[PDB]
């Protein structure tokens, strides 16, 4: 994602389609280096980008809230409870074994 | 006096926007891109990109861009 | 979820709730001691105990046994001088109520006094609703006029002859129910003679003790809602002894 | 075997941002802005099968 230097506004967010207006807007603000994603139609499929677009979560906290809601429906989420549940799910030696 | 209870955490959807269409074509005019209204308003000189005032008619923008590119090295 | 919607208390909140409970209990005790029928029932129960019909255990729950006997004799003397002093009656009733509050009776005795008070006030209010139905809902006499000529008297024919002889076309048609009006008045007079006091003071005592009971119930509900967490924590450890967790926590709530 | 969720949810819950996810799961091509400004590097093995 590229941000403006004058007002600090987000010119373009990460993982979005680039068009003529967008490139003009991010090039009139003083940007010289632009990088994109190399994706094909038969060898490098862009399924990660589509999954990110579908995904409605924002950050770690939103992901934890969604996981807690999926695991224990009908219960009001809590930060500590969700963190403990995530830690215990696969990253606890008492509950997970990979002998 | 009482004791404060644990806070409840929530979130909001990201509301991903819609991609633009940008239906364009280059037959002979070289300035006949189609975006909206004027539909084209493109010019690029030097190391940076500059934005046109988007003259609604195509011929005015075309010859303005031409005369700018001739004087602009 | 329903349990966690509320937040636990602290020592200061527990002290405040205990003080509120004590204040409500004291107000209820004063309201129920201010009546003479409580003393009458106390004397009747003491006479039954002395007549080899009961025991001293269910008479008084300790004190706040010759001392108890002499205190009961003093209470009887105070009651008889109160009944023999019909403008000093109010002051002697207050003194008798204070001495009664100085006695630690039985909760069953207090409940009997409370329900006798409820019975007498229910009879009074039933008579009052009959009174208002006989002319307000039958003679169709005016609301504000009824309030003005009925607030305070409740005994005489202020609401009897006025509702009939006020020259309205719908007023002179219920001399048939005038007899029921007289019967209701006689019933109120008999109830007042049995009680030995007025009606407005009885209503004041009734709603005062109702307010006290409501306050005590609110405080107890707050305490229970605060300690539900402790109940659950204690009930956690018996979940595998042939009983359901919900049953265990309900029994813990009762405890 | 519970309700399915998008696969990026757990990756976000693994303390990973969108830019890091894109870096890990995709290759980067750099576009310059010289005269013409359209002068991207061209790795030779990127013109096969398309």
């Amino acid at each position: 994602d590229y941000i403006d230097e004058s007002t600090g506004e987000l010119i373009c967010a990460a993982n979005m389609e680039l068009s003529l207006d967008l490139l003009a807007k991010l090039s009139q603000s003083g940007h010289k280096r632009i990088e994109t994603l190399f994706t094909n139609d038969l060898d490098h499929g862009p399924y990660i980008s589509e999954t990110l677009r579908v995904d409605p979560t924002n950050d770690r906290l939103s992901a934890l809230v969604e996981i807690y809601r999926m695991m224990r429906p009908g219960e009001p989420p809590t930060r500590e409870a969700a963190e403990s549940l995530f830690e215990n799910l696969f990253f606890s030696e008492d509950r997970y074994d990979l002998s | 006096l009482r004791q404060q209870n644990r806070q409840i955490i929530s979130y909001v959807p990201r509301t991903e926007p819609a991609p633009p269409e940008h239906a364009i074509k280059m037959d002979s005019f070289r300035d006949v891109w189609m975006l909206r209204g004027k539909y084209v308003a493109f010019v690029l000189m030097g190391e940076s990109f500059l934005r046109s005032p988007a003259f609604t008619v195509p011929e005015s923008a075309q010859r303005w861009a031409n005369q700018i590119r001739q004087e602009g090295e | 979820r329903e349990m966690g919607t509320v937040e636990l208390l602290t020592r200061e909140g527990e002290i405040d709730i205990a003080k509120r409970i004590e204040d409500g209990i004291n107000q209820v005790q004063c309201s129920v001691a201010e009546y003479p029928e409580a003393i009458t029932y106390l004397l009747e129960q003491y006479d039954r105990v002395e007549a080899e019909e009961a025991r001293l255990s269910d008479l008084i729950t300790g004190f706040v046994p010759e001392l108890a006997r002499e205190k009961f004799a003093e209470l009887r003397a105070q009651y008889v001088v109160t009944r023999d002093t019909i403008a000093t009656a109010q002051e002697e009733i207050l003194k008798l109520s204070e001495v009664f509050k100085q006695f630690r009776l039985v909760p069953k005795q207090f409940d009997y006094l409370v329900n006798s008070m409820r019975v007498m006030m229910d009879r009074v209010r039933t008579q009052e609703r009959l009174i208002m139905k006989l002319c307000v809902e039958q003679c169709k006499m005016p609301k504000k006029n009824f309030i003005t000529l009925f607030t305070g008297n409740e005994t005489s024919d202020t609401w009897f002859n006025a509702a009939i002889a006020m020259n309205k076309p719908w007023s002179e048609k219920l001399h048939d129910v005038s007899e029921e009006v007289h019967r209701a008045l006689q019933k109120l007079q008999q109830i007042e003679e049995e009680t030995g006091l007025t009606i407005e003071q009885v209503k004041d005592i009734n709603r005062r003790m109702s307010i006290g009971e409501a306050k005590a119930r609110r405080a107890k509900k707050e305490m229970v809602e605060a300690n539900l967490r402790l109940v659950i924590s204690i009930a956690k450890k018996y979940t595998n002894r042939g009983l359901q967790f919900l049953d265990l926590i309900q029994e813990g709530n009762i405890g | 075997r519970r309700r399915k969720l998008p696969a990026t949810i757990i990756l976000r819950a693994l303390n990973y941002t969108t830019e890091q996810i894109l870096d890990l799961f995709f290759e980067k091509v750099i576009f310059e802005i010289r005269d013409n400004k359209l002068q991207m590097e061209l790795v030779p093995e990127r013109l096969r099968g398309e």
